[PDB]
RNA sequence: AUAUACCGCCAUCUUCAGCAAACCCUGAUGAAGGCUACAAAGUAAGCGCAAGUACCCACGUAAAGACGUUAGGUCAAGGUGUAGCCC
């Protein structure tokens, strides 16, 4: 998945940058795991470091 | 790249917006001239339909 | 429909040179013939054997120069002289050509024990006839 | 730096006025009248599209309103005027053998191009292969009839409109407008009727050729001093 | 013997039986042909199995200012050009056995949704770089004929835009795939349509028509809904720009009369400013994101009417029963509303 | 062995005149279709026909005769793909 592939991209809280890739920018929403492709791993990871 | 739709809208919108979307690159000589000094009507494609009914056609005989 | 020597018509794209390009029917009206010896006239002898030497010079040549001949040979027998001309191409290096040249000529008058020379002609690309 | 100068004393100036050549000057109802202008075909030959330009039926004949067809004129005659000004190609259609002559004459007259001979498909749609690569079609084109040989509307309206080519057309009662750029409800079948629309725009052309070489003449002289 | 040989174009033109009966009509069920190696790639002439040195062929002809001698490569010095030159030709096997992996479409297998480039640059030099393609149908259609019986063409589909309102689509036909594809996007360039949008990534107001058979209703959406219509509606709208909307289509499904009625649908709504000019009112905007702020979107450039427009208590609008029964809780489908890729 | 993998050379319609690249247009942008000379959407390179050449003429006869049709004929002219035989 789009965070699996890259070693790089560390799903953190202070990583707000990458945060924001998964958020709607204008609803404020978390897309959901099918709309990017993430594993659910990398979700669960993703939605507790947004929040 | 001029729009060969004639029977979509008029060779001036077409031409107008075409200029707006950057496909075409240069205004045709006769733009500006149609611009400034419009046709009464828009030249826009229109069917004939014959009519049906109790249409009528509103010309008078002149008497 | 015959097919003897006849390049067919394609898409327009088969660059054809002038030999190529006239069936066999056209041969002494606007085409001539690629050998020329006496051998096939009225009261001659040696007809078969000059034609055996010239089967065999035209695949010589062909492998001997492989990628450079641009036509078909033309062969003159003048006396016991043999000369070969041969249209080639101009991509080989010039120290090449007369190496194969100096070569061909030496062993060709040994196995055929006759003079030969060889006479090339350069283009920059094969002539183009016509696109069939 | 000398460009949008020319180009806004020579170009944008003809623009900024409502009759910059005059042309109003060329006609009248009064002289429109007289060639017989008026005159469409019978009631039965009306085409539905002409039904806002017809003043009448007299006598299951009918009239064009010479009213309407003053202002649609004024307007042909003024794109017509600016575009020989600009310099366009200028192209004259018609298939009225009756007028194929006159018609080419006076194309050639005022410096312009005629078309009145059978229209082979894709003068317009496919001139580059027709022509060549490089070829330049007409910037404008005016039909003196609007209708082919069949009584049918002349391929070249329903082409210059795919060329997005500006189209001034006469349309007598029986054509169909709806593609005319700019249409001039008229009488295209008589004589006096024809004749008057090749003066008025061969007059239109010549003024406005003769007016951008006295404007491009003067911008020169007080350029260099 | 050796005047029973051939040349190398004979030869090939023989093993690859290119032409014959079975080419004709596809007459045999055939999948992986034989194809040409070019046996004289990697030959040098003068090179021969006995390893010989000519100067002047081979090797250079002077040598530190001498003139070279006939010369034979030792044994184990041939044994290494030998294996070189296999090692070469294999890798020049080997490069050509490798393949770009393609970007998919609609499907692996289908050719609906892949791009085609931009057209070809026209004589005069034109260009469409801004411009891309996309395939939306590709068609293998037969006609009887009296000589060669069923004969086979292609007919392909596909949609040119740039992105920015500039959109169009044209059919291709010719005998070759290839040839297709370049008739049908250089003509697609010629027939463009100018696609109004609102706010530059949704449509001005919901559009229902019906082109023949095929009903589309679109719905104008607000940022972040993203593309929830038909795949070729998405790669269409992608073409005009349009980031923002959900279409439905009901009835015959066919590709060309989408496209069509698609495009004639997205060319004939009215913007804004055109129903501010028509009725002579400003067109007032309310969010509830905004709550009760009136956002003026568009005012007649005209004058501005005095008299309120009429207000019928109840209008004789027909409604879609589907949009009905979907805000009364009553429509339930497993397939709407499903989870889905960013589109 | 396979002419039902082919080259090569051919029969056949042909005692035919058509084939067709690249464009253009019509059919609502469907498969498809595209002519009227007092002309109404076709333009068409190329190939064939024709023209030229051979024989005693410009006549006649030869030769020529495209694209395709019959998986037509020929693996036994020679060559050759695939499969098979090698005391
Ligand atoms: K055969
Ligand atoms: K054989
Ligand atoms: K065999
Ligand atoms: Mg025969
Ligand atoms: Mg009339
Ligand atoms: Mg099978
Ligand atoms: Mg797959
Ligand atoms: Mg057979
Ligand atoms: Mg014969
Ligand atoms: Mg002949
Ligand atoms: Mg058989
Ligand atoms: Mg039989
Ligand atoms: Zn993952």
């Amino acid at each position: 998945c789009p965070i699996c592939r890259d070693h790089k991209l560390h799903v953190d809280f202070r990583n707000v940058k990458l945060l924001e890739q998964f958020v709607c920018a204008h609803t404020g929403i978390i897309f959901y795991a099918p709309y990017t492709g993430v594993c659910v791993k990398q979700h669960k990871r993703l939605t507790q470091a947004i929040q | 790249a001029g729009s060969r739709l004639e029977t979509v809208g008029s060779i001036f919108s077409r031409t107008r917006d075409l200029v707006r979307a950057g496909v075409l690159k240069e205004k045709p000589l006769w733009f500006d001239v149609y611009d400034a000094f419009p046709p009464l009507r828009e030249p826009v494609f229109q069917r004939p339909r014959v009519r049906y009914g109790k249409a009528k056609a509103p010309i008078q005989d002149i008497w | 429909k015959n097919r003897a020597a006849r390049v067919r018509v394609s898409k327009g794209d088969k660059p054809v040179t002038y030999e190529e390009a006239h069936a066999p029917h056209y041969i002494a009206h606007r085409k001539g013939w690629l050998s020329l010896h006496t051998g096939n006239l009225d009261g001659e002898d040696h007809a078969a054997e000059r034609t055996v030497e010239d089967v065999f010079l035209r695949k010589f040549m062909w492998g001997t120069f492989p990628g450079c001949l641009a036509d078909q040979l033309v062969l003159k027998r003048r006396g016991n002289q043999l000369e070969i001309c041969a249209v080639v191409l101009r991509q080989l290096s010039p120290h090449k050509y007369y190496f194969l040249v100096g070569y061909s000529e030496t062993l060709l008058s040994y196995f055929y024990k006759c003079p030969v020379r060889l006479h090339l002609q350069t283009v920059p690309s094969k002539v183009v006839y016509k696109y069939l | 730096e000398d460009s949008t100068d020319f180009n806004d004393k020579i170009l944008n100036e003809p623009l900024k006025h409502s009759d910059f050549f005059n042309v109003k000057e060329l006609f009248s109802v009064r002289s429109l009248f007289d060639a017989r202008v008026h005159l469409g075909h019978k009631a039965g030959c009306r085409h539905r599209f002409m039904e806002p330009y017809i003043f009448g039926s007299r006598l299951d004949h009918d009239i064009i309103d010479l009213e309407q067809t003053a202002t649609h004129l004024q307007l042909a005659l003024n794109f017509t005027a600016h575009m020989a000004y600009r310099k366009g190609i200028i192209l004259f259609i018609s298939r009225n053998r009756q007028f194929s002559y006159l018609i080419e004459n006076m194309a050639r007259d005022c410096g312009e191009y005629a078309h009145t001979r059978y229209f082979r498909g894709g003068m317009l749609t496919n001139a580059r292969l027709l022509f060549g690569p490089t070829v330049r079609l007409p910037d404008l084109i005016i039909f003196l009839h609007t209708l082919n040989n069949i009584f049918e509307p002349h391929v070249a309206v329903r082409d210059a409109a795919k060329m997005n080519i500006p189209t001034v057309g006469i349309v007598d009662t029986n054509c169909n407008p709806c593609l005319i750029t700019y249409p001039v409800p008229g009488n295209d079948d008589s004589p006096l009727a024809v004749h008057l629309y090749c003066r008025l725009f061969q007059t239109a052309i010549t003024r406005a050729k003769e007016k951008r070489q006295q404007v491009e003449a003067l911008y020169r002289l007080q350029g260099q001093k | 013997s050796f005047f029973t040989k051939l040349t190398a174009d004979e030869l090939w033109k023989g093993a690859l039986a290119e032409t014959g009966a079975g080419a004709k009509k596809g007459r045999g069920k055939r999948t992986k042909k034989k194809k040409r190696k070019d046996l004289n790639r990697g030959q040098i002439i003068g090179e021969g199995r006995y390893g010989f040195l000519w100067p002047g062929l081979n090797v250079p002809l002077m040598k530190n200012g001498a003139v070279q001698t006939i010369a034979q490569r030792s044994k184990e010095e041939q044994e290494k050009v030998e294996a070189d030159m296999i090692q070469q030709r294999e890798e020049w096997d080997r490069k050509k056995k490798m393949k770009v992996k393609r970007e998919r479409g609609w499907s692996g297998n289908s050719w609906g949704g892949i791009s085609l480039g931009p057209p070809d640059p026209g004589p005069c030099g034109e260009t469409y770089e801004d411009f891309d393609t996309r395939i939306l149908e590709v068609r293998n259609v037969f006609t009887m004929t009296a000589k060669e019986g069923r004969k086979k063409s292609i007919r392909v589909l596909v949609a040119v835009g740039n992105g920015k309102g500039a959109a169009g689509f044209s059919i291709g036909k010719a005998t070759d795939r290839m040839d297709a594809f370049r008739k049908a996007k250089n003509r697609a360039v010629h027939h463009l349509h100018y696609i109004e949008r609102y706010e530059d990534h949704t449509i001005f107001h919901d559009i229902s028509l019906r082109f023949k058979r095929t009903h589309i209703k679109m719905k104008k959406q607000p940022k972040g809904y993203g593309l929830r219509c038909h795949r070729a509606i998405i790669t269409i709208c992608r073409l005009i720009g349009i980031k923002d909307m959900y279409a439905k289509v009901s009835g015959s499904i066919n590709m060309l009369s989408l496209t069509q009625g698609l495009f004639r649908g997205l060319s004939r709504q009215e913007t804004h400013q055109q129903l501010a000019d028509k009725k002579g009112l400003h067109v007032v905007e309310i969010r509830e994101e905004c709550g009760p702020l009136p956002i003026v979107v568009a005012s007649p450039r005209g004058p501005l009417r005095k008299d309120p427009e009429p207000e019928d208590e109840v209008p004789d609008v027909k409604l879609d029963w589907e949009d009905v029964k979907t805000a009364q809780g009553m429509k339930r489908s497993v397939w709407s509303n499903l989870k889905r890729a960013a589109t």
